[PDB]
């Protein structure tokens, strides 16, 4: 199903008009709150004293209908940024008036136009309306993909259309929006209703709108081609956009007179629902992360915190991860136990942070798979989970498994270990402090001992999403730094966003760590070639680990382990968004810092411009030891 | 109430046109209240306007009427909010008005209409930013033009050439058109860019001169040849909505503005007459064919005012 609406600048009888669009199958109506041609005077007599009513009564519809079925429209005559004083003054009062009426009616959204570069006074007037009471009603800015001046036919002799190359010029429509939105201090209520024309721009220009808050897409009747059978259809490339737009889950709005007069306006809408259902279906991942898109969560800390039962439940809900683990251990055993030594030699396998023992069962299956003999210690500091292990051990595992209720850093092991197995990784790999935990337990691994996982590596990529930037901004909480939100990472299924460059590795860690002096503190400098004009809003985090040899796990999209939903990506926000221009390199600096007590990340952008160093001294965010 | 004739007239009188014979054609819309629509009315007695009862003929239109024009003596061409251009043909007894055709070609409100010299062709201007040329005979659009980058305010046909007309838009562009040329439009204007073009009026006799009004109440007299603005006076305290030349040998210019005021001016654009009669927006002005000293105005005050001009 597609949420779809009808835009009209002509409504004679609101009752009949709304009826029609319902029968035609439209979920909502975009229509004028005052007659589009009904200009109003506020300052100069006598026309200021024009007898009312000034527009049609709220009584003509149910409040419910006003709240759900109607999207308001600013009158086209209202031009707040006019060079003529008297027009700006009347346009100011008219905009307020019309905007206040939408509020009075409880309209769910109100359409405003960005058809020129200077909508400064328009931004200023709306801003006031927004700061006049606190309401949720959305404002859709009608901004065309392609400016109307760059769409005009080359039919003026003396004023010919410029066909010269215009990279930045062909993106002038986004800067219109960017500036308006910026003046209005990135208010959650101001979103984009993107208008599409017959001539699409370059993927380039379409690429500008990736992270932008697009609540609606407006499709004129004009852009629709005619199928053999006279049916409204669309270009393949027009269609690529619609599929793109469907992933962003925008509402669709049909504007203009029905040029396919044979068939009803359900003809146009039929096409969209046709394309909607004809989209390729959602993979497990797409299905798994169905509610979680651009939904910010704090990263888990299973060291300083004791995880809840249902937390482990969803850890365990990913079979691919444990199949990978079984395989790594399967392979490792065969590499350490020759078939001559199978029955004479039994390996000492220690699961460190066993939770409810999914890695214990994997270790067991791996041994029955490798027909080799294994001894198991399940070491777990969470005593709530230690309960689950002991019930498993008693009822099932038997004396083959020795449950150890201890921190791996403290535990004095009876005997040293052939292999150590661990799940101590987060969306940025080292963020749960696997390095420190495994470094502490390292001493009770044999000199020839193996660590599964052997190695892990964080990756970072710059991103643009004004959506998520504002989500972080809104995470401000009383009785803390007002900007603490910006100085902390968030695990999130990034969705409405743009990767500005290729992921590069950040921090790498190897277990065991042979270094004479072991330091898990890291300073990394990274340089991101950017080939588009954009605005940096933060850095997306991913990781890869090597369980054993070729067996690996990745949330890095390029190498992403397929069907594995065990980790969403991490996000490092920045306080102030940074404009980046095509060709420019983004230089970021990441530090992993440590106490006796705590570990944290500090980050800075040095190019194209310097940022503040974020999370200095872990003031805003730290990870417990 | 003639047969089909509505009982009451919409308050907002947008168009006032005098036939050759001296009849009065009125177009009115409903810009407020439950019903947003428009009607067409004929007053064979001009002085009985706007009384719906004492009207020759009357009809109701699906939607509002943004602009209107006479076609010969029996046809009315209608610019609708529907984005449709409609032709309404008069009764033989001229007692009723019937829709010859209603075509939804414009994607937004149809803001302006003019009739070409032939009367077999017409030009439409819309907030869709498009200008279309029509065959009134074939009831189809010959050519559609997307010259402008803003909604088209006014379109006005050359008096004596079927291929030439003016167009003005909020893109600060006045376009001279010749369908004959492969690039039919030519951007024409005063020395410096200025306030948006609002109103266009060709000279009766001097086919190479016209006047445009701006949203700053300044009327400017333009000669195509010289491509430079000959004369400009600030007639109105508001936007200049309409400009209408007298039937006189040396014509007079009627100036209507949102200042709710009318001015009448000589050749040199100097101001002979001014009328504060209207208490709302002055929408149209027609000179009586019968008495050339009589000029009739309509307002959104539903006032039909007959002026005697010195
Ligand atoms: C299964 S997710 C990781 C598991 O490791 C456990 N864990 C984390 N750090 C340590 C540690 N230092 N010693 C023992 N168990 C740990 C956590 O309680 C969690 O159940």
């Amino acid at each position: 199903r597609v949420s779809s609406g009808r835009d009209l600048n002509c409504v004679p009888e609101i009752a009949d008009t709304l009826g029609a669009v319902a029968k035609q199958g439209f979920d909502f109506l975009c229509m004028p709150v005052f007659h589009p041609r009904f200009k109003r005077e506020f300052i100069q007599e006598p026309a200021k004293n024009r007898p009312g009513p000034q527009t049609r009564s709220d009584l003509l519809l149910s409040g419910r209908d006003w709240n759900t079925l109607i999207v308001g429209k600013l009158s086209p005559w209202i031009r707040p940024d006019s060079k003529v004083e008297k027009i700006r003054r009347n346009s100011e009062a008219a905009m307020l008036q019309e905007l206040n009426f939408g509020a009075y009616l409880g309209l769910p959204a109100f359409l405003l136009p960005l058809n020129q570069e200077d909508n400064t006074n328009l931004a200023r007037v709306l801003t006031n309306h927004i700061h006049t009471g606190h309401h949720s009603s959305m404002f859709w800015m009608r901004v065309p993909l392609v400016a109307p001046e760059d769409l005009r036919d080359d039919i003026i002799e003396n004023a010919p259309t410029t066909h010269t190359e215009e990279y930045s010029g062909e993106e002038k429509t986004w800067m219109w929006w960017h500036n308006f939105r910026t003046l209005c201090d990135y208010s959650k209520r101001i979103a984009v209703a993107l208008e599409i024309g017959a001539d699409l721009p370059s993927n380039h220009v379409i690429d500008r709108w990736l992270g932008e808050p697009i609540k609606a897409a407006i499709l004129p009747t004009s852009i629709f081609l005619t199928n053999k059978k006279g049916f409204p259809v669309l270009s393949k490339m027009h269609q690529r956009l619609i599929f793109r737009l469907l992933k962003l889950e925008v509402q669709f709005i049909i504007t203009g007179t029905n040029h396919h007069s044979e068939k009803e306006f359900c003809s146009y809408l039929q096409y969209l629902e046709y394309l909607s259902q004809n989209r390729p279906p959602p993979n497990a991942y797409e299905l798994f992360a169905k509610g979680y898109e651009d939904y910010l969560q704090s990263p888990l800390q299973p060291l300083m915190d004791n995880l809840e039962s249902q937390t482990y439940e969803v850890f365990e809900k990913d079979p691919i991860k444990y199949s990978q683990y079984q395989q790594a251990i399967y392979k490792c055993l065969l590499d350490r136990v020759p078939e001559e030594e199978k029955d004479t030699n039994v390996q000492v396998l220690m699961v460190l942070g066993a939770g409810r023992g999914p890695l214990v069962n994997a270790s067991l299956r791996a041994a029955k798979q490798a027909d080799r003999r294994i001894k198991l210690y399940a070491v777990e500091k969470n005593p709530n989970a230690v309960v689950t292990l002991e019930n498993w051990q008693f009822e099932e595992w038997g004396s083959q498994v020795t449950v150890v209720s201890s921190d791996m850093r403290e535990w004095v092991a009876p005997e040293k270990a052939d292999i150590i197995v661990s799940e101590l990784l987060g969306s940025f790999a080292d963020n749960e402090l696997s390095p420190e935990c495994l470094d502490g337990a390292q001493h009770f691994l044999k000199d020839d001992g193996v660590s599964i996982p052997g190695e892990y590596t964080s990756f970072l990529a710059p991103i643009s999403s004004s959506k998520l930037y504002n989500e972080v901004r809104a995470c401000r909480e009383k009785d803390r730094d007002p900007e603490a939100q910006f100085e902390m990472p968030y695990v999130v299924r990034l969705h409405n966003f743009h990767q500005l460059s290729a992921p590069q590795p950040c921090f790498t860690f190897s277990h065991p760590n042979r270094d004479p002096m072991i330091d898990n503190n890291r300073y990394c400098t990274l340089e991101f070639p950017v080939e588009v004009n954009t605005v940096l809003h933060g850095f997306a985090g991913y990781f890869e680990t090597v369980l054993y040899q070729d067996i690996t796990l990745s949330i890095r999209p390029e190498t992403h382990s397929p069907g594995m939903f065990s980790w969403f990506p991490i996000l490092f926000p920045i306080k102030q968004p940074i404009t980046v221009r095509e060709g420019q390199t983004i230089c970021v600096r990441f530090w992993r810092c440590s106490n006796s007590k705590k570990v944290w990340y500090e980050w800075a952008v040095t190019a194209p411009v310097c940022s503040a160093i974020h999370n200095p001294t872990g003031r805003s965010y730290t990870i417990g030891l | 109430l003639p047969p089909n004739a509505p009982a009451c007239m919409e308050r907002q009188l947008e168009a006032a046109r005098y036939r050759s014979d001296g009849a009065l054609l009125l177009g009115a819309s409903s810009l407020s209240g439950r019903c947003w629509a428009g009607s067409l009315w004929l007053f064979k007695d001009p002085c009985a306007a706007p009384n719906e009862g004492f009207c020759s003929a009357g009809v109701q239109t699906e939607a509002g009427v943004a602009d209107l024009t006479w076609v010969g003596e029996r046809g009315i061409l209608v610019a609708s909010d529907s984005g449709a251009v409609e032709l309404w043909e008069l009764d033989e007894n001229e007692t009723l008005i019937v829709s010859k055709f209603c075509k939804y070609e414009h994607d937004d409100i149809v803001s302006t209409v003019s009739v070409l010299s032939s009367g077999t062709q017409a030009v439409s201007g819309s907030k869709d930013i498009c200008i279309k040329v029509w065959d009134l005979a074939q009831q189809v659009v010959l050519s559609s033009y997307r010259a402008h980058a803003a909604q088209v305010t006014c379109v006005a046909a050359s008096p004596h050439k079927d291929s030439v007309f003016l167009s003005c838009s909020e893109d600060n562009r006045i376009l001279l058109w010749d369908t004959r040329c492969p690039k039919p439009a030519s951007q024409i204007g005063c020395s410096a860019p200025g306030y948006l073009p609002t109103s266009l009026a060709w000279h009766p006799q001097q086919s190479e001169v016209f006047v445009f009004g701006d949203e700053n109440g300044t009327v400017s007299l333009v000669d195509t040849k010289s491509t430079s603005c000959v004369l400009s006076s600030a007639v109105h305290s508001q936007c200049v909505t309409g400009l209408v030349f007298s039937p006189h040998s040396v014509p007079f210019l009627a100036s209507l503005s949102e200042d709710c005021s009318l001015a009448v001016l000589d050749s040199s654009l100097s101001e002979l007459f001014r009328s504060q009669a209207h208490r709302d927006f002055v929408r149209d002005a027609t000179w009586s064919p019968l008495n050339h000293s009589l000029l009739t105005t309509v307002g959104w005050d539903h006032q039909v005012v007959h002026h005697v001009v010195p």
